[PDB]
């Protein structure tokens, strides 16, 4: 900032972080809706609420409860989407204060979630941010093509 | 009589809520509907249009993509302090979309709010505001 030529914004259920995309001149702001904020709830009841299509699921390595809790959430989040056509981009994150990280990586892989261990950094954000940027860059060219 | 949003006619965007330098506000006011301003995520987004002067407006026309709900407001003061509603409308899902609106209002400023879209992002290709 101020080399930025465009700022993108992205709604992210976590169960404002600006991330610059390398090697771009673009900035992506993640609007992080921590469930139990309750940012998320304020938004769901909101008039014009559009649903959420990006998540960061976090769990504590030493609580299998919190991990399984993240799977429930993910399936819900998938089911709660208004627009079946847009997929649910999610990222699983391990962190400290039991859980088989080998098993956790797996599930995620099976389920097409990006995995990140934070015990004991911004990569899960960098990850959701690039994904989002990719859609922008695609839609944005479809638009240009649509209207010739 | 005349389209004062045109730009060669004084049209100017002053208060856009998001911008990518590749698809800037001014694209909405160049008569050429193959160019556009793009929203860059989340709704609503909005932008404020200033006319060369306060005119009796008879017809507002917007050309867009992926907009689901559109709201317009006016301000006939020299400073855009207080805006007043004019109309709010829901758009079929479409492929570009035209929304012509016969109106009878006085305005110096027009705020267009994209309250919601049919997808993640939406464009506005043309804003035409006719009067005299
Ligand atoms: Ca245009």
């Amino acid at each position: 900032p101020i080399d930025i030529t465009a700022t993108l914004r992205c709604k992210v259920a976590v169960v404002v972080a600006p991330v610059t995309i390398p090697d771009t001149t673009v900035s992506v702001e993640l609007f992080l809706l921590d469930t139990a904020g309750s940012d998320l709830y304020k938004e769901q009841i909101s008039q014009y609420w559009n649903g959420v299509y990006y998540a960061i699921l976090v769990f504590d390595v030493s609580s299998m409860e919190s991990f399984e809790s993240c799977k429930a959430w993910f399936e819900l989040l998938k089911s709660a989407r208004p627009d079946r056509e847009r997929p649910l981009r999610a990222v699983l994150v391990a962190n400290k204060t039991q859980v088989r990280l080998d098993m956790a990586q797996d599930w995620a892989t099976t389920n097409t979630l990006d995995f990140f261990d934070v015990s004991a950094a911004d990569a899960p954000f960098l990850s959701i941010a690039t994904t989002f940027y990719r859609n922008y860059e695609d839609k944005v060219a479809a638009f240009q093509d649509a209207c010739r | 009589m005349k389209d004062y949003a045109r730009e060669e006619n004084g049209g100017l965007v002053v208060m856009a809520s998001c911008s990518d330098e590749r698809f800037p506000p001014e694209n909405m006011l160049d008569g050429k509907d193959n160019t556009f301003w793009v929203t860059t995520g989340m709704f609503p987004q909005e932008f404020v249009l200033r006319l060369e002067s306060c005119i009796r407006v008879s017809k507002i026309t917007t050309l867009s993509l992926n907009v689901r709900k559109l709201a317009v407001e006016k301000c006939d003061q020299d400073k855009p302090d207080q805006f007043e509603k004019v109309f709010e409308v829901e758009l079929a899902n479409r492929r570009l979309q035209t929304e012509v609106h016969q109106v009878n209002i006085r305005a110096k400023y027009l705020k267009f709010i994209l309250l919601q879209g049919h997808g993640e992002f939406a464009t506005v290709n043309r804003v035409s505001v006719v009067g005299g």
